[PDB]
Parts: structure tokens; sequence; C-alpha cells
């Protein structure tokens, strides 16, 4: 149940010490590397030609987050603050009140995306599947606040990539 | 003295005659569970949530309202005691709705605590629940009657500390709805007390409804300044704005109440 | 010997680091935190506890957040009794007051009182 | 030439871990240990798990185990390419990196086809795993390891007989086997001195148990015998990850105490009891009884340990991360005098260090 | 239904804007202001009120565990339509 | 009201090392100036040293000024060997930092704090 | 599409000389793609 | 994969192995990419009946730590543990 | 309680408390309890003029052989007067087994350095010297290992703020990075996550 | 049969394990025996010096012995027996057959608190 690496006594008779003496001189080892190094050179790599090709993705995937509605165009959060109660950055600002018709709806829904750590925990504590966390990587900006997300950014991103998130959310929900 | 040796778990405690087991539990620094038995409102009963094993005894007791007898050995966590706990709680969440969410109560629900600390993890009801008609007692209160566990702390609370005579139950059974009865409107000046002590949100504060959520406020205790009463309060705040007003308990003051006004 | 006599006060102020300001302006309290009305459980009122006065939260010009300034804005202290809240702030340089633990006095109950002969105790409904 | 003495400072990665852990929740504070062993990630997840559900008093289910054996595995095999080939990029040999990082993508595939995530999953969990393996996953793990076997014999093939590894490795950074227990050495670093002493052999964790598998054993205690157990372990990884794909049972992949772990999100949104404790579960997070663990387990660079103390809250009293590099950082000192300045990067490349889990 | 205030800056769903004086409108200078022109309370105030033939309905949103949990809504006010607290869907009862 | 000491046996051997401590700082101003090219002077960074002694000089107890004296001597090794950075020696002189309101009538015009 | 490729080389996107306004001749973006076809591209599905 | 017979035999002999065989590349025998909808088992709690919760309650089974000797014969020696059994070299491999 | 409940091991739990009887009737002098979880780990508590002989007891009697330091800890607990609780955890190799010996010390009272024990902990109780500020007589090299090197305070205590009192960026009046007072944009937000409902009867504490 | 190496890396192989044994085990019963009668330390360790001595001169062979003395190798028997003799010598200089020091303080070990 366990064994030694390296607990081997080389052979002393000459045929031994002659095999050695001969990878010492004439550098058959080093061939032997030479060797392995060309039999890469000879093999198709395996670059992807980034962007026309993209890596493979699940579609557990966690990448930018988004804000869902339902089937009807109303937005599916309802103010509940189990996403920033679970945050484990506290990356999640939250403010709500009863809007005009008295609906239970959120005034703030702020994600610092410099804060986040893209962990999920927000998409499966969310009751009514209204915060994801979405297919979406290639998001980086050139200011520190334009990830700084509130709101309006975050039902935008659910607008553009529902079509997706919808169908990723099909493909996963009965593993959840 | 008269006092009289009642034991909880095995646990000697002397105890005034009259002390009902919920209070011999509490000596000992033993919580049972309760959802209509209130410190300040008259015995009920009508929860069955407090139901305890008294040993040598083949029928768990009513804590809230049970006097003690002496040397009666109180099994506060034995098997029965338990199972009472947990079929009880099942049937309060049999048609209790899933609103959690949308719930102001939840993060500060009784139901939902001892939910978790007494009851069973998992539903067996596979029926469906009922849903019960709003009522409209006030500009104060919100009414979300579904959520209402028929525990009665409305109407002892309006009978005995508020003396208005108005919250009471109507109909019978499953369909038997707290309510005034008529559209009429819960305008006293205590009337927001109700919020308080309905442990579920059946019963919830307009202003407050859906601004804010308990484990997020921040709970500076002050004094209230609307009267000369000077009530001992709770200022809940939330990133530097305040949120609500709770009571404090002061047993000298405002036991546990304030007015509409200091809400 | 090996053990030598310190009479003076216990006082650990240059040890921990803390600048003065946040020594000599701070007024910890120490009190049993009152029980949240919303719930009729007490397990939340068993330990002392010790805060901070709260400072200023202001609004971030950006995104509206709650700034602060205030080092001690979050430090909570928990303490099994009140003398021990109370050697920890004086160890510490800490000006505290205490408020005392508000205990529940305790209550006559009695379920037949509901249906009594000549008393108002008399219940109107069940 | 000679190094008379190597004085290591640290604390530049030191970020306060666990003093930010004793302000979260358990399910919040697991995604930290995924970020101190940052190779190892599910490694970490897997003891911090360990160490809440022995004071939790509950088990994960049959699946659970197998599954984070299964992973524990994959992050072994990543543990060590990311240990063999840094050690071989900072010698000098830099190409079976770019070899070895191919599979290493593959298997960051299998990450993220488990939980989402390449790297940090926070996919072990108190309880079990957050969520089931999807469906076609153990034949793609499975079509990775019947071709995994070639990738490790050119790697062997490109340093092991090569003399001028040899002269890196052979006469340095010897360990007598009592002065590796004395400075508290774990994992290859007591191997490599001859020590028989493996927690997945003696003090077995979830089904180490039931899995078959060899423990490499060095002879003289230098960077070439950890090297070659490193090897080896890879050798040995890929023996468990077969029996595992094997015996994979079936079943439910969380704890069915459902005070512990989430229910289903189906069930969720049907039972009140269920959406009673996915609430108070992702709010509060369950209270985990008082007291005091002290778990560990054999993560791919030694004894990776948690003393967790929970005050009966549900969160953390206090979270010491005992992390193996910790200690072989500072045996670097007594590992390093007579050897030269080109020694010392060897030394450091063979104790598998990374400054996450060094400086927490 | 979105608007627009006399400094020309859009109003949100919330019914943010930034006041004519607020020197903060200057973050918007040169560059914009990202609302979301989709408004769910005009969205939802599209959907027909749905007649059912119960005292007591159901709804999850569609979608089955898609949806939101579960609640059943009482429809025995006929002054006011039954509304769904989380999808905003409402419901009257038929008679 | 008996404890164990760390180093000093009374108030008097731990004067010794106070006063021994400000001889050993007191000489290694000047290194200290030179070698991590400050631009403040040597008597700027003696009045320093000065000013971090005299801001302890109300303790009475012989366990914290051991305690003291220990800390000087680690902030000590870590200027004698260039551990410290320039940044970390001129921490001591708040700079960027701006002068606080002193008196009651400025820190009412600024603020709410006391 | 080419399933001979291997795993990685066996999907790829052409693309637009113009998008939204944009030349993008040689500006070409790994964000151009639409969601519909973010899945497809990225091997999320098998379904184009 | 695509590679001709004349580099492929080049290949192998460089490296000495059949690389054909192992192709580290992927092609055609991995999963779909679009997997039927999985069924997955429940656990055993999961029962309509004999499913108290006090019985299969594992936070609340955990004790206080037993006192043992507080402050407030002849008898053996004892250790933590017997002694670890000597291991086995392995017959599978031993290098010996 | 079959599936979902971790089962009990009753032979280990045995074990243990005949070995801390033994390592309580051997040393006396110092150890002041003995004590065995429910989960079967050991833990003596003794007295801190007892450090080194304990663990060189330990270590090196032929019934222990706790020839490992796994982890040595500190933990701040301020309701105490001796706030710090000195934790050593120990692996015996040779009986396949692991110990807890626990101490305490508050701010001033040192503790003697088991680096004359296990040289594994010359970096740990230092760290207790960055982290805690328990001071450690004849340890050979005590310093901070973790902290920056002009940082005041001692951060795991727990009336040490979770940001700290300093804050740095690059000022570039000064060409240098420079400390000031710490400002959060956003304050961390404090939750009270507590429950007011007594979670576990087995760890009740009796009342005043 | 002359044992190549004991496998650990600094630990030579003794070429008379036996001799060493009965030296190492009767200084430790020499040093053992300036311990007072009362104490657990002399008692227990009489007791398991003595029985390794007996099993040590009631067997001839080296592997035989180190599979019935159960502590690994023949050489870190020898080490561990030159460990219990230093152990024992610092137990001469510490006496903790002494009554306790000092009573911890009332709450010092209540946890949780
Ligand atoms: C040696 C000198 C070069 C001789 C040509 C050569 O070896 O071709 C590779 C050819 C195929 O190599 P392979 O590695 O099996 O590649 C298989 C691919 O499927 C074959 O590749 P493919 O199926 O993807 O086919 C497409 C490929 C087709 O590949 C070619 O046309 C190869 C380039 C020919 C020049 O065409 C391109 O990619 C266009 C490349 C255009 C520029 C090529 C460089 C020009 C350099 C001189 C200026 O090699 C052989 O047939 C064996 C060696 C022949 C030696 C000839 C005597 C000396
Ligand atoms: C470049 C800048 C670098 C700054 C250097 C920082 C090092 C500062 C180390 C701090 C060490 C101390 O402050 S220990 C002093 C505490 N002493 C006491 O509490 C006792 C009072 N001691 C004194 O007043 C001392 O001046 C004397 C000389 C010991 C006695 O004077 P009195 O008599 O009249
Ligand atoms: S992914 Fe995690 S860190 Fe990011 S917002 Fe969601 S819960 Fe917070
Ligand atoms: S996104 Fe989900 S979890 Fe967050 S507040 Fe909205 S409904 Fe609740
Ligand atoms: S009353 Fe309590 S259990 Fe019911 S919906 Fe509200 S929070 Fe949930
Ligand atoms: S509304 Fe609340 S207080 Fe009134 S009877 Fe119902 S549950 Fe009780
Ligand atoms: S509490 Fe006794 S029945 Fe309600
Ligand atoms: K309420
Ligand atoms: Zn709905």
């Amino acid at each position: 149940t366990y064994k030694y690496v390296n607990l081997r006594e080389p052979s002393m008779d000459m045929k031994s010490v002659t095999d050695r003496a001969a990878q010492t001189l004439l550098w058959t080892e080093l061939i032997r590397g030479l060797g392995m190094t060309l039999s890469y050179l000879f093999r198709e790599p395996a670059t992807i030609n980034y962007p026309f090709e993209k890596g493979p993705l699940s579609p557990r995937f966690r990448g930018e987050h988004a804000l869902r509605r339902y089937p009807s165009g109303e937005e599916r959060c309802i103010a509940c603050k189990l996403c920033e109660a679970v945050c484990p950055a506290q990356a999640i600002t939250i403010e709500a009140e009863p809007r005009a018709d008295g609906s239970r709806r959120t005034t703030r829904y702020d994600i610092d995306m410099t804060k986040c750590i893209y962990c999920g925990f927000c998409q499966e504590a969310c009751p009514v599947d209204a915060i994801v966390e979405g297919p979406n990587f290639e998001f980086s900006t050139e200011t520190h606040e334009e990830l700084l997300y509130n709101k309006e950014k975050l039902l935008n991103n659910g607008d553009k990539w529902e079509a997706e998130i919808a169908a990723n959310i099909q493909a996963d929900y009965l593993y959840r | 003295s008269n006092l009289i040796e009642v034991f909880v778990d095995g646990q000697s405690v002397m105890v005034e005659p009259g002390t009902t087991v919920l209070q011999a539990c509490e000596k000992v620094g033993m919580q049972i569970p309760r959802f209509c038995y209130h410190e300040r409102l008259s015995v009920a009963g009508n929860c069955r949530m407090c139901l305890v094993e008294i040993e040598k005894a083949p029928k768990v007791v009513a804590a809230c309202a049970m006097p003690v007898m002496k040397g009666w050995n109180i099994l506060t966590n034995s098997e029965k005691t338990k199972k009472a706990r947990e079929g009880v709680m099942e049937f309060l969440l049999a048609n209790h709705p899933l609103d959690c969410p949308i719930c102001d109560q939840g993060g500060e629900c009784d139901l939902q605590d001892q939910s978790m600390m007494f009851g069973s993890d998992r539903s067996r009801f596979l029926e469906g629940k009922r849903a019960v008609e709003d009522k409209n007692i006030g500009p104060l209160v919100k009414t979300i009657m579904t959520r209402c566990i028929q525990c009665t702390r409305c109407i002892r609370f309006a009978s005995e500390i508020a003396g208005v005579d108005d919250l009471g139950t109507t109909g019978r059974g499953n369909d038997m709805q707290v309510g005034t009865y008529i559209e009429k409107m819960f305008m006293s000046e205590l009337s927001g007390n109700i919020i308080d002590i309905c442990p579920v949100g059946a019963l919830t504060s307009k202003p407050y409804a859906f601004t804010a959520r308990p484990w997020e406020t921040r709970k500076t205790e002050s004094i209230d300044v609307m009267d000369a009463v000077g009530s001992n309060i709770v200022v809940s705040t939330r990133t530097g704005e305040v949120m609500r007003i709770l009571p404090r308990m002061h047993e000298d003051i405002n036991e546990e109440w304030i007015s509409d006004k200091t809400r | 010997t090996q053990l030598i006599t310190v009479d003076e006060k216990l006082d650990i102020t240059t040890l921990t680091g803390v600048p003065e300001e946040h020594i000599k302006t701070r007024k910890a309290r120490i009190f049993v935190p009152a029980r949240n009305n919303m719930q009729s459980g007490v397990n939340n009122t068993k330990k002392w506890k010790m805060e901070f006065d709260t400072r200023e939260r202001w609004e971030n010009p950006l995104m509206g957040w709650a700034s602060t300034a205030d080092p001690l804005s979050n430090l909570v202290l928990t303490f099994s009794t009140k003398e021990d809240a109370i050697a920890f702030a004086e160890k510490n340089g800490w000006s505290y007051d205490v408020e005392e633990r508000k205990v529940p006095k305790p209550k006559s109950k009695s379920y037949g009182a509901n249906f009594s002969w000549n008393k108002r105790t008399r219940v109107s409904t069940k | 030439e000679m190094v008379r003495k190597c004085d290591p400072h640290i604390g530049l990665l030191h970020r306060g871990t666990e003093k930010l852990i004793e302000y979260k929740t358990y399910l919040q504070a697991l995604p930290y240990f995924d970020r101190l062993d940052y190779v190892s990630m599910m490694c970490n997840e897997q003891a911090y798990s360990l160490a809440v559900e022995k004071l939790l008093n509950i088990q994960p289910p049959p699946r659970a185990q197998w599954i984070r054996v299964l992973f524990g595995e994959i992050t072994r095999l990543l543990n060590h390419i990311m240990a063999v080939t840094t050690h071989a990029l900072d010698i000098g040999a830099m190409t079976p990196f770019f070899w070895m990082f191919e599979e290493r993508e593959k298997m960051f595939e299998f990450y993220e086809r488990v939980s989402g995530a390449r790297m940090h999953a926070a996919y072990v969990r108190p309880g079990g795993v957050h969520q089931d393996l999807p469906l076609g996953l153990m034949d793609d793990i499975y079509e990775f390891s019947k071709n995994f076997s070639l990738r490790i014999d050119e790697l062997e093939e490109m340093l092991t007989n090569n003399r001028i590894w040899r002269n890196r490795t052979v006469d340095i950074g010897v360990v007598t086997a009592e002065d590796a227990l004395n400075y508290g050495f774990s994992g290859v670093m007591l191997r490599g001195s001859g020590i028989q002493w493996d927690l997945r052999k003696t003090q077995p964790y979830d089904v180490y148990d039931q899995v078959e598998f060899d423990v490499p054993i060095g002879s003289r205690g230098d960077c070439y015998d950890r090297y070659l157990c490193r090897v080896e372990e890879m050798r040995q990884s890929i023996r468990i990850i077969s029996q595992c794909l094997n015996k994979m049972p079936p079943g439910e992949i969380k704890v069915d105490d459902a005070k512990v772990s989430p229910p289903k999100r189906a069930e969720m949104k049907t039972s009140m009891e269920s959406l009673i404790h996915h609430f108070k579960l992702y709010t509060e997070g369950y209270q985990v009884p008082p007291g005091a663990t002290y778990t560990a387990i054999e993560a791919p660079k030694g004894e990776f340990g948690v003393y967790l103390v929970s005050d009966g809250s549900s969160r953390p009293y206090r979270c010491k991360i005992k992390a193996p590099g910790f200690a072989h950082l500072a045996g670097l000192d007594k590992m390093s005098k007579g050897h030269m300045l080109a020694d010392v990067v060897a030394i450091i490349g063979t104790q598998d260090i990374v400054f996450g889990e060094v400086d927490r | 239904g979105v608007r627009t205030s006399p400094t020309g800056e859009k109003v949100t769903h919330t019914g943010q804007v930034y006041d004519d004086e607020d020197y903060r409108r200057v973050r918007f200078v040169g560059r914009q202001k990202e609302v979301n022109e989709n408004f769910a309370i005009d969205l939802i105030a599209e959907q027909p009120v749905s007649q059912v033939g119960s005292r007591v309905i159901s709804c999850d949103g569609g979608g089955g565990a898609l949806g939101h949990p579960r609640v059943y809504i009482n429809l025995d006010k006929e002054t006011k339509t039954g509304t769904c607290g989380y999808c905003g869907l409402q419901f009257r009862q038929q008679h | 009201t008996s404890v164990k000491p760390i180093f000093s046996r009374d108030m008097n051997e731990a004067k010794r090392r106070v006063r021994e401590l400000y001889r050993a700082w007191y000489r290694e101003v000047p290194n200290t100036v030179h070698l991590f090219q400050l631009d403040i002077s040597v008597k700027q960074g003696r009045d320093k040293v000065r000013e971090m002694f005299k801001k302890n000089a109300h303790v009475t107890d012989p366990r914290v000024v051991d305690l003291l004296v220990i800390k000087g001597k680690m902030e000590l090794e870590e200027t004698i060997n260039v551990w410290k950075q320039r940044t970390h020696v001129m921490r001591f002189f708040h700079e960027t930092e701006a002068p606080r309101p002193k008196d009651f009538l400025s820190k009412f015009y600024v603020g709410h704090d006391p | 599409e080419d399933n001979k490729q291997f795993f990685g080389r066996h999907r790829w996107v052409i693309y637009t000389t113009e998008m939204n306004g944009k030349n993008t001749f040689w500006d070409v973006d790994g964000s151009m793609v639409p969601p519909e076809w973010h899945r497809w591209l990225h091997c999320m599905t098998d379904d184009p | 994969a695509s590679a001709t017979r004349l580099i492929q035999g080049l290949r192998n002999w460089a490296s000495g192995r059949d690389l054909q065989a192992k192709l580290q590349l992927r092609y055609q025998e991995i999963s779909k990419r679009t997997q039927p909808p999985p069924k997955l088992p429940v656990g055993p709690s999961h029962r309509l009946s004999n499913n108290y919760y006090c019985a299969r309650d594992g936070r609340r089974e955990a004790m206080p730590p037993s006192i043992v000797m507080s402050s407030q014969s002849e008898k053996k020696a004892v250790s933590p543990a017997p002694p670890i059994k000597r291991w086995e070299l392995s017959q599978d491999e031993p290098y010996l | 309680t079959r599936p979902t409940v971790r089962p009990r091991n009753d032979v280990a739990h045995k074990q243990l408390s005949a070995f801390g009887e033994y390592v309580a009737e051997i040393l006396p002098k110092y150890v002041q309890q003995v004590q065995v979880s429910c989960f079967s780990e050991l833990e003596i508590c003794i007295h801190p003029d007892g450090v080194i002989p304990v663990l060189t007891f330990l270590r090196d009697h032929s019934n222990a052989q706790f020839k490992s330091l796994a982890d040595l800890t500190a933990v701040d607990i301020p309701t105490r007067q001796n706030r710090f609780e000195i934790v050593y955890n120990l692996l015996s190799l040779r009986f396949n087994s692991r110990i807890r010996v626990k101490t305490y010390t508050d701010e001033l009272t040192p503790v003697e350095s088991s680096v004359s024990v296990y040289k594994a902990a010359n970096w740990y109780e230092r760290e207790i010297w960055d982290m805690f500020g328990v001071f450690f007589a004849n340890h050979p090299d005590l310093r901070r290992i973790l902290t920056d090197y002009g940082f005041e305070g001692h951060p795991f205590r727990k009336d040490f703020p979770l940001s700290g009192y300093v804050e740095l960026r690059y000022d570039d009046e000064v060409k240098r990075v420079v400390a000031e007072p710490v400002e959060l944009a956003q304050e961390f937000r404090k939750f009270d996550l507590n429950s007011p409902w007594e979670a576990f009867p087995a760890y009740r504490q009796p009342p005043e | 049969l002359l044992k190549k190496t004991t496998g650990l890396v600094g630990l030579a192989v003794c070429e008379t394990p036996h001799e060493r044994l009965k030296i190492l085990y009767t200084k430790i019963l020499d040093v053992l025996g300036h311990i007072p009668k009362n104490a657990a330390y002399r008692k227990y360790t009489e007791q398991i010096t003595n029985e390794k001595l007996s099993i040590v001169k009631a067997e001839p062979d080296v592997k035989k012995l180190e599979e019935q003395l159960q502590g690994g190798q023949i050489e870190e028997v020898i080490l561990q027996a030159e460990n219990e003799l230093s152990l024992a010598r610092k137990m001469i200089q510490w006496k903790p057959w002494e009554p306790l020091v000092e009573e911890p303080p009332a709450s010092q070990w209540k946890w949780p608190i």
C-alpha cells in the first residue's frame, strides 16, 4: 500500500556500466528529450482562434449579472433582499418601496462588479429566479465605475441576454 | 412561603401556586415555543404549540394554561413533546402561504424561527391551501389575512388593552376569519401594537411596508418625545436612514407598547 | 520569587494601536439588548453587549451608498456578565455608560380568570 | 555562493481572511477557502466542509462523498501539475508547463461544467455538494483519465532521466525525517524523507477507505525524491479517479436534513417548510452547535487543517487555517543552508508554496 | 412610459431624475444616462385580467418551477381583482 | 495583584530599558535619514522620536512599558535593516493628512464629531 | 462548423465588416456575437 | 488526427510512443453539449410517513464535551489509540 | 438516525477518555481540565506555567509520541479576564492520534515559547504576536510576520475593527504610498442574524 | 542479516540493536528510580519500560522484535528510548507530580460564553 520511488541500485556488470558511460559520453537521454520535443513540433497545436473561436462553456457558467422579467414584461424581483443577505462580498445594495400599483419592487438594486466574487450564491438564493449570473464574460471596461452596476444596467443586461439566459436556465433548472 | 416544588427536566424549582407550566420552564431559563400565549394578554390556549410532556402522564398539556401540580417533572425535550411541536407546526404550515419573500415579517417571523427550531423540515401537505380575503382596518395596519394563524392576539389586545371590542372571529372551522366583519377601521391610539404582537405577517406596518428588512437594521435604543410618558423605543435605521420605531420593554413606563404617534 | 507586585490600574491603551481620537471621544454603551418586539424569543437578550456611539453616515456622491469615516461603527462586543464588560471598557480607556438589565416581572396567569363571576377580567369572546 | 541565512518575509498577500470569516456565515465563509490554496480549490472546500459537518453532527450522502473524492483527485492532478511544471519552469524547463496546462485546461472545463466557475467553484459544501453532476460529465472525465498517463509519461520523459534536471535536484534540499517531523512538515515533505504518513490512509475521510491506491515513499529526502513522489501521486490519483468513476453510486448530493442543506428549487416553490428553510438558510444560515474542531485533510500540499470554533450562532467564532506551506516556508531557512542561490529557488519550488495559503 | 425632465434628462421607472441645480448631472456630460425603457409597471398593466370560475385560484407565474412560489388568491371581492403579489398577474371570479 | 513580569521587576529597570531604547533610536536617526534619502532634517526626526517616546510618558505599569520597549525595538530593527521602505518611515510624519480642527468652533463648523 | 476539427476549432464566427454603424473590418470584437448564437459558439448547446 | 501518415510515423518515432491511440486533442468521442433532461433521485428523508425530524436530527444530538478530569491501583498505562499498523509494501508495483 | 446523522465513534471516545485520565494524572501540576468532545477530540486544558513540561511530555513520552505540531492558534475571548486562549494541535504518527492542549493568557502575561519543543512553533506564535499581541518569552526572533511594517495594533483581536484604522493610497504630491484614516465609500453592513429562539438545548446555560 | 537502510533519512542503522536497547532501558529505569514512588510518571514509565525490556530479553531476532515491540523500525525504537530518557531527566527537574500550581479563573474554560 506504499511504494518506494528511487530505491534502485544500478547493476554493476560491464554491460550496464558501459551503457551508463555511453549515456554519459554520448548523451543518449538528451537526444531522447530532443526527440520528445521534436515529436511535439509535428503535432497540431491546441490554439483556438480567439475571438473568432471561443472557449467551450457550460450552461452553469457564472458570468455577468442580469435581472430577469416574467413572460409578461413584469420584472421578477420582489425586493426580498435574500441575494444581498447571502452575498459573501456584500456586493448587492437594495432599497425598496411600494410603487404606484402597490407592488413590492426595488428602487435601488446595485451590484458592485468589483466587489463581486462571481460565486452565484445570489442566483441560487433568489426565490423567483430574478437575479441571475449570465453567460457574458466579455465586459471589461476602461473605467472603474462602469463596473458599478445599478438597477438600470442590470435590467438592460436581462433584456440584452434573456434569449440566452432563458435557455441556460431551461437546460439547468432540473439540476437545481 | 407557600412555594411548591416542581421539576423542569428533572431540575428542582420552587414556584408560587397557580404558576403555569410555561412560567416554571421560564424560571430555569427555558423558553417554550408559543404563538397565542403572550405574557401581557389573557390566556387563550388555542394554538397548541406549547404542548409539553409531564412524565407519568399519558397526555401532553398546554403549558401556557395548565397550572403546575406538586412534583410534576416537566419534560421540555422529550420525544412526544417534540412530536407535538412538529405536528402542530405542520398544521400551522399546511394552509400558510408561500409569501416569505414578499412578507415584511420575514427575518423577524416567529413562524419562520420556530419552524426552523421545533418543526420538521419538509411538507406532507399534498392539497391546495386556503386563501382569505384581505380586510381594511386602517391606513396604518396592512392586513394580509391568508398569513393569519388565528392565534387571537388581535382580539385579546383590542379587548383588554386598547378597550375597543371590534376585532373578532367570524365563521367556524377552517373558514374562521379574524376581522371586524364590516368595513370598519381599527383606529385606536394604541392600534399599531397589533403589528408587534402578531407573530406572522398577517398584520404589518403600512408605512414600513416593503422598505426594509430586520437583519440589516441597526437597533438604537432611545426615548420617545411625542408625549411626556418617556416611552422607551428602538429606532431601527438602515444605511443612515430611520426605518421604523419599535417599542422597548420598560416595566414601569410603556410596558411593551407605544402609541400610534410614537410608532 | 518570579512574581512582581503591580498596584497600578490596568490600562493597555498605549498597546492596542488605536488612535487617540477613537479612545477619548467615543462613548461605549454597555447593555443587554432589548428584545425585538416583532418576536417572542429571548435568546438575544442573554449576554451583555458593548457598542459605540454612532458617528456620521453620509451619501456617496457616485452611487448613493452609506459612506462612513468611523472605524468603530460596526464593533459590537459580547460579554457574559456586566462586570466583564465594565472591566474590558476600563482596560481599553473607553468612557462607558451602563444600562442595567431590564428583566420582565413575573405575571399572574389564570385561565379560569377569563370566566369569572363578578370581576372585570371576563373575556367578551374567545 | 553559499547561503548562510535565508529570511523569508511574507504578508504580501495577507488579506485578513480569517477575520473576515468571523463576520460572515458558514456558507458565506466557504468561498474564502477556494482563494487560500488557489490551485487546490475543492480540496480546501472539502476540508472546511468536513470541519463544519463534524461540528454539525451530520454526514453527506454517499454519492456526494464519491464526488468529493473524485474532484479532490482531479484537484490533486491540478495541484501537482502546477507544482511540477512551475518547479521546472523556475529551474529552466519551460516546455512541459505548456504541455501540461492543456490537460489542466480540460480539468478546468470539468470544474466549469460541474459548478460554473473554472477555479473557485464553491462546489463542495457542508452537507454534500451544491449540485449534481451534469449528464455526460463522467464520460469526459473518463476520456481525460484514459489519456492522461501518456502526458505524465512524456513529462517524466522530459525530466526524470535528464542529467540537467537531476543535477539541480538530487543533492538539494535534504531533510532528515526527524527534523521534518519536528518542523511541522506534512505531505510530500514528510514522505520524501521516508516517512510513511498519508492522511488518506491513516485518518481516512469520506470514501478514501474504499479506494485502492499506493503511497509513494522517498528515500533521500531531496528535491528529486519529492519530484518523483508528486509524479507517482499523479499516477495514483489517476488510479483513484478510475475507481471513483467505476463506483459512483446513485442518490442525492446534499444531506436531506433541510435545516443544513437547502431544499430543491422545485419544492421551495411548492412547500411552506421548504420556503421557510430556503429563506432562513440563505439569510441567517444554519446554527452550528457550540464547540471547536480541528479537522485536517491530506490536501496536495500536505496537511490542510481548519481549527473551527462555533459559539452556537450561525457565524464562526474563530476559524484558524493551518496550511502546509506555512510550516514548509518556515523550514526553508534550515533546508537551504550550505546550498547556493540557484538551489534555494529549487527548494522554493519543491516545497509547493502558494502564498495565498501562507498569508491568509 | 419613459418621460423627460425639463433638463432633458430621462426619468427612470423608479422616478429618479437629477435636479437642475444638481452638480451630479456632470457625470452624464459627454456621455449617456442609461435608463431601461421597458417599464414593468406598464407591461404588467397591459395584461388581461384572467376570468376564472373558482373561488380561490393559484398562481406560480407560469413555467412551473421556473416561476415564483405558488400562491393562492381569494377572489371574493367583486370590487377589486385578485392580484398576485409575486408576478402581478391579476384574476377575477367570472360569476 | 501579583503578576508575572515580562523583563522588568519594577519601574526602575523599565526606565533603564526605555532610556537605552531612546539612546539607540537617537543614534540611528542620522543613518535613517541618510539611507532612506529622507527629505526631513535629522533634527526633525529626532523630534519625532522624542514625540513618540513622550506620548507614552504617562504609563505607570512595568509590564506595559516592557511591551512598549519590545515594540519599539521591533520598529528599530525594521528600520536598521531595510525592511521598512521610505513610506513606512515617513508614515510617522502625517504629511498628506490635512490638519484637523482642534478648537470647538471649527469642529462645530466642519461637522458633527467632537 | 467543421466537426472534423478538434473541440474548440469546430465552430467559429466570421465577424461582419460593419455592425451598429461601426466599421469592424479590422476591429472585430468578441462581444459582437448576439446572445442566440452565443450559446452555439461557446458550445453551451448543440443546436444553432 | 488530420496528420499524414508520414508525419504520424515521424511523430510516433520521435516520441517513442503510439501517439494516435491517446490524442490530447478532443474529437467526436466526447459528450454531447445538449443532454436529455435528468430525473434526479430524492434522499431518504423524502418519506410521507415515519419521518419525524426529531428521530433524524443530527445537530440536536450533538453533546457538550464530556469533562473527564476537572479541577472543580496498578492500572495499565494507555496510549491514545493502539499503535499504527505497519504498512504493506504494494503488490501492484513496489519498485523493488 | 442512520442516513443523515454522523455515526458516533464510541471506541475512540473511550480510548481518548482513558488517555486523558493518563495525561491528567501523570501531570497534575498543570492539567486543569480534560475533556472529550462528541466527535472524539481530546482537549487538555493546562496552566500557562506548564506549556513546556506538557508539550515535552507529549512529544517524548513513549505512550504519547506527539511528534508533529500541526497547528498553534490563539482565540480572543473578551469576556474572560485572560482573554487569549492559546491552542496547540498535536499529531502522534505512532498512535495515529491528535490531541489539543489549551492554555490562556491576557494582554500582558508572557507565554513561554515552545521552539525548544517544536521548531514548527517558530512562526505560529510569531503570528500570534502579530495578530493578537501575545508576547512570547525566549522566542529566537520574535517580530511581525503578516502585517505591514508600520502597522499599529493586533488585528485578530475582537476589539479591533474589520477594516483597519488606516488605508493606503499613492499620493502624487509626495510621490509616495501614504497612510490616511480609513473612510469607506460604502460602510460594511453589519447584519444582526441571530435568531431569538434557542437552537440547542444541550448547550443551555444555567440562568442568573 | 544487516538491513541495508532504515528507510528514514538521517536515521542510521543500528548494528547491535539488542545491547543498545538493554542499555537504554536499564538507564531509563536508573533515572526513573530517582522519582518518588507515588508519582504516576514513575509507575507508568517503569511499567512500559519493563515490558519493553522483557520483550527485548525474550527475542533474539531483530525482525520479530520489531513486529512485537510495535514501534516501527528498531532504530526509531532506540530513538524513542533516548527521547524517553531525556524526558525523564527533565521530569526530575520539573517535578510535575506536585499539586496544581493555580486554579484557573471561574469561567476560564466555559464555552460557549
Ligand atoms: S455572485 Fe456572489 S459575490 Fe457576486 S453578487 Fe452574487 S452573491 Fe454577491
Ligand atoms: S433579486 Fe431575488 S433574492 Fe434579490 S431581492 Fe430580488 S427577488 Fe429577492
Ligand atoms: S408570516 Fe412568516 S412564515 Fe408566513 S409568509 Fe410571512 S415570513 Fe413566511
Ligand atoms: S392577525 Fe396575527 S395576531 Fe391576529 S389572530 Fe391572526 S395571527 Fe393572531
Ligand atoms: S401557547 Fe399554549 S396553546 Fe398557544
Ligand atoms: K406582525
Ligand atoms: Zn403569480
